[PDB]
């Protein structure tokens, strides 16, 4: 039995086809050696924050919230222009929303990623839910790569993502 | 018949579907749900038959709201963007309501739903099978060919800058 | 509950497409089976109800307010406020317990007496939550006895359409103040 990412390798033991991003990619062994649902878990998270982060490279952009007009379309520059107050207010919601995944992280036994938040119930259906879950994991990684990309090229840059794109600012 | 005699016939097309002649050299049904490209099919082609008859009333006509552009592609630079984001969103609300909020290859035809049948037949029309088989090849044909032919006038009223019939008549060359 | 799978309760769908979710239970006084966007599955429901009836309660005491500060105002509060109504109204209430007045402290009394009769029903809201005996917006308060048999059935289902009446109203009584100004009744006519 072979890894169908990496064809001439045999197939990692510890990850399997019900996870919903499996693509038996597994090369340096992470699953053999740490707890796989601590990854799974791990990495559905570190894509939804990336989901947001790549969203939210690109959306001032477009347009600001009226309070924040004068601040910075670059978005290292804009990180520093939110006050402590903002921050700590961002970071206060983001401690208000991790106490759930602390608590089933922790102390629950629920598959990986669930903190119950199906308000629309979009996985009732068996296939649209085995595409879900499939796709949230696949836009989390892709979403993982872009904003790795935007983060760097704004540092080079100190423009964003769009900006330097169409300024085709491409070379350090 | 085959419409390229000198490839193997495509194993996938049966000749069930309206239009089929078997023409598949790529072979794009050996790979992908042949549904799911009937149904991409049929919404790029009645998508295209709306677009040539727009670029055909919209050539002429502007609704006195609006204030009409010098070609019907540069009407699209004319409208507010608020009413652009509304007609967006609107046939965002009807791909989402025609389909039952199954819009993925993976849950599409699920309930095994037939191709490009999204249950959109008011006025009569669709009781004689007879006449059914004919309008569905008709259907795909002309869906087909206003893919091209709007291909055709879209490109053409972006090189010479004049509309589709504007250009019909008065014809200039590239020099 | 008062016509109980007619006007409330089991069997009503409110949205055919939308359905509400199945933990959102059939034994609420209000419940038409309006919950499009899954709303209940974010929260409490003891909160969410009795967050429901503390909205609409504030907002019937908003509109009958409203109405009545543009009929009738107080004897001398023409020399505090003069003439501003609605927002303004607790603006300037404020402005003149910033300048040094006194005598306008209206806003900042009513803050006090609210706010400790809010601190003080609050384990009202912790022993609700906790599956106690307190029904959400029960807070025992019928002086007059009127509700106390059967009768309370229809004043429950009642109470919490008015309330989502009287939650709307205040919004426009507010947004079309911040238009033009003026009132509700100066609105209409
Ligand atoms: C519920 C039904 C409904 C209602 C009440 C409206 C109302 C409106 N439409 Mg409209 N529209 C609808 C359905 C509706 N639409 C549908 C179904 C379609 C697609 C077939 C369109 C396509 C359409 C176009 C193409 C345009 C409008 C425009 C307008 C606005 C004209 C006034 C104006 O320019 O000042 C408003 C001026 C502003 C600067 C404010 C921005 C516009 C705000 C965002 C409108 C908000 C509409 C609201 C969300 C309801 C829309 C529902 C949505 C599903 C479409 C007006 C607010 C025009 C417009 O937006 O011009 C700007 C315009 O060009 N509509
Ligand atoms: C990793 C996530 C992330 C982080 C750290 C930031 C950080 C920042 N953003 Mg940003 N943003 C993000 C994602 C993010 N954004 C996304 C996804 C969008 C698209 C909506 C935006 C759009 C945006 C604008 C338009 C602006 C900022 C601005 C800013 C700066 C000030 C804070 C602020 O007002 O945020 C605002 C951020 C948000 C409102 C995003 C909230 C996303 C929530 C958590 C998701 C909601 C989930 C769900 C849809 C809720 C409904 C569920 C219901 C239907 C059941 C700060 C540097 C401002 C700035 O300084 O620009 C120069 C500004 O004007 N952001
Ligand atoms: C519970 C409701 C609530 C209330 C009353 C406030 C109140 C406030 N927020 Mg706020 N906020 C809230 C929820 C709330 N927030 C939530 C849920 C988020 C999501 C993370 C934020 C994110 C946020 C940001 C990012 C900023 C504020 C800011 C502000 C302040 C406005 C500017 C000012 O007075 O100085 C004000 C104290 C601004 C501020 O403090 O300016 C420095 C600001 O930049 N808020
Ligand atoms: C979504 C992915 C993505 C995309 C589209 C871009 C796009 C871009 N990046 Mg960027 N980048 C990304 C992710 C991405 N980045 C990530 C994840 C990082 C690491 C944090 C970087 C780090 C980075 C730096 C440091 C720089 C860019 C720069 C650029 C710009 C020019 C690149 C170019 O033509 O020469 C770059 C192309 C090459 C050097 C050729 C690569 C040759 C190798 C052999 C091919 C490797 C391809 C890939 C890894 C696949 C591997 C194959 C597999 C079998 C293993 C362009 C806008 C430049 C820029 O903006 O300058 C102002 C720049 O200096 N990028
Ligand atoms: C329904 C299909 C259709 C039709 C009838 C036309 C018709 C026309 N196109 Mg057109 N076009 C089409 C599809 C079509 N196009 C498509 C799908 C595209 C790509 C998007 C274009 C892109 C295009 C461009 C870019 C240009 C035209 C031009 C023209 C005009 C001059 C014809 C010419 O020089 O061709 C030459 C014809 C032949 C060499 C005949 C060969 C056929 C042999 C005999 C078959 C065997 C003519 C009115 C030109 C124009 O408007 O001039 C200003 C022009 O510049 N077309
Ligand atoms: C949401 C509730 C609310 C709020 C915030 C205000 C706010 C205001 N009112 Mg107003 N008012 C209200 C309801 C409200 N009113 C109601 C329900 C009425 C009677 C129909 C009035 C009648 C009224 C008059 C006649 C006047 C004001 C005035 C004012 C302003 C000065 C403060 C003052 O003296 O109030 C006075 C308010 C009252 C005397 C009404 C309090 C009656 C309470 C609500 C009865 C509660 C009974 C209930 C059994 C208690 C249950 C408690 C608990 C068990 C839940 C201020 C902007 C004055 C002003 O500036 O005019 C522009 C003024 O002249 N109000
Ligand atoms: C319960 C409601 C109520 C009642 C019965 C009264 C009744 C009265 N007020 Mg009054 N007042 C009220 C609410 C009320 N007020 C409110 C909510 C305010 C604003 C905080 C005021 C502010 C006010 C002032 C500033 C004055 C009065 C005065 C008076 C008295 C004479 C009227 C006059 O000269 O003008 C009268 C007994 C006057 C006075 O002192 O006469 C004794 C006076 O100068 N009132
Ligand atoms: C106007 C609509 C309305 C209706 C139909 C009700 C109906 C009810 N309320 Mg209620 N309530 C309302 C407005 C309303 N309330 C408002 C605006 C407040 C805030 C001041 C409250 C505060 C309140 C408390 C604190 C409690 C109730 C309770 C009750 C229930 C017992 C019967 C009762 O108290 O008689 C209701 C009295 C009337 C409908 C008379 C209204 C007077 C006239 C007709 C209105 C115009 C002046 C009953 C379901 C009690 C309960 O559920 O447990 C027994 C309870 O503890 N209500
Ligand atoms: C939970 C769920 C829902 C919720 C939801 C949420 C709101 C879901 C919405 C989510 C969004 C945030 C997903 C974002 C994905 C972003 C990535 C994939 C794009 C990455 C770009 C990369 C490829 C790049 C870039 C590149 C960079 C590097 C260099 C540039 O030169 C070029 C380029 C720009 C191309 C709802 C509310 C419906 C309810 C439901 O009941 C439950
Ligand atoms: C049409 C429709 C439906 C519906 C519906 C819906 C969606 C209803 C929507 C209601 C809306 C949009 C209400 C919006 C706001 C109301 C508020 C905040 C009320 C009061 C504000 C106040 C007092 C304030 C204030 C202030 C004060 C005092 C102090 C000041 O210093 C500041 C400030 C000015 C901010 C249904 C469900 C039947 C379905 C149907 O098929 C279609
Ligand atoms: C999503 C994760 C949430 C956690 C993020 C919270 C981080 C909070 C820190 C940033 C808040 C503001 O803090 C910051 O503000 C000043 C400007 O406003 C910064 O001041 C300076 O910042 C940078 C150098 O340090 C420079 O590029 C800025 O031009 C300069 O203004 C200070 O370095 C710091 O005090």
């Amino acid at each position: 039995e072979m890894s169908e990412a990496i064809p001439f390798l045999p197939k990692p033991a510890n990850i399997d086809a019900s996870m919903p991003g499996y693509s038996g990619f597994d090369p340096l062994g992470f699953s053999d050696y740490y707890n796989v649902k601590w990854m799974q878990e791990a990495e559905i998270k570190h894509g939804r924050i990336c989901m947001l982060a790549a969203l939210g490279m690109m959306f001032p952009e477009f347009g600001t919230l009226p309070q924040f007009s004068s601040f910075s379309t670059n978005p290292l520059e804009a990180f520093y222009q939110v006050g402590p107050a903002g921050w700590g207010q961002i970071l206060l919601f983001i401690g208000v929303l991790e106490s759930f995944s602390y608590e089933k992280v922790f102390y629950g036994d629920s598959a990986p990623g669930d903190l119950g938040f199906d308000p629309l119930r979009m996985s009732s259906n068996a296939a649209s839910a085995k595409h879900y879950a499939r796709a949230e994991v696949m836009n989390g990684r892709l979403a993982m790569i872009g904003f790795s990309g935007m983060l760097h090229h704004a540092i080079l840059t100190k423009q964003g993502p769009i900006t330097q794109i169409v300024e085709q600012n491409f070379v350090p | 018949d085959n419409a390229m005699p000198f490839l193997e016939g495509p194993p996938k097309l049966d000749g069930s579907l309206a239009g089929d002649v078997g023409f598949d050299p790529v072979g794009f049904s050996n790979y992908f749900d042949i549904r799911w490209l009937r149904e991409a099919e049929l919404k790029h082609g009645r998508v295209c038959m709306l677009g040539v008859t727009g670029l055909l009333v919209q050539e002429a006509i502007c609704l006195p709201q609006f204030a009409n552009g010098k070609t019907p592609v540069d009407d699209f630079f004319v409208v507010p963007a608020a009413g652009l984001w509304q007609v967006f969103f609107t046939i965002g609300a009807v791909e989402f309501f025609s389909n039952g909020f199954k819009l993925t290859p993976g849950d599409m035809f699920s309930e095994g739903r037939e191709a490009g049948d999204l249950g959109f037949d008011p006025l009569g029309c669709g009781k004689n099978p007879d006449a059914l088989a004919r309008r569905r090849l008709v259907e795909v044909k002309n869906g087909r060919l206003a893919m091209i032919a709007f291909g055709g006038m879209l490109h053409q009223q972006l090189l010479t800058g004049q509309g589709t019939l504007e250009q019909l008549a008065n014809f200039k060359a590239i020099n | 509950l008062y016509k109980d799978g007619v006007m409330q309760g089991k069997g009503l769908v409110a949205v055919p497409f939308a359905l509400a979710p199945d933990s959102l239970p059939a034994d609420i006084p209000g419940y038409v089976g309006f919950d499009p966007l899954g709303l209940s599955t974010l929260c409490n429901l003891d909160f969410l109800r009795e967050a429901e009836i503390k909205h609409g309660r504030v907002a019937m005491l908003a509109v009958t307010g409203s109405l009545v500060q543009d009929v009738f105002q107080f004897p001398g509060v023409d020399k505090v406020i003069g003439n501003a109504k609605m927002i303004g109204a607790h603006d300037k209430f404020i402005a003149g317990a910033h300048a040094g007045d006194t005598r306008s402290f209206a806003m900042h009394q009513i803050i006090f007496w609210v706010g400790l009769l809010e601190v003080l029903t609050m384990p009202a809201l912790f022993e609700t939550m906790n599956g106690g005996p307190r029904q959400p917006g029960d807070f025992k308060f019928d002086p007059l006895g009127l509700g106390k048999g059967d009768k309370l059935a229809r004043k429950q289902l009642t109470e919490i359409k008015n309330g989502r009446l009287a939650m709307i109203g205040v919004g426009g009584m507010v947004h079309h103040y911040l238009l033009t100004g003026k009132g509700p009744l100066q609105f209409l006519a």
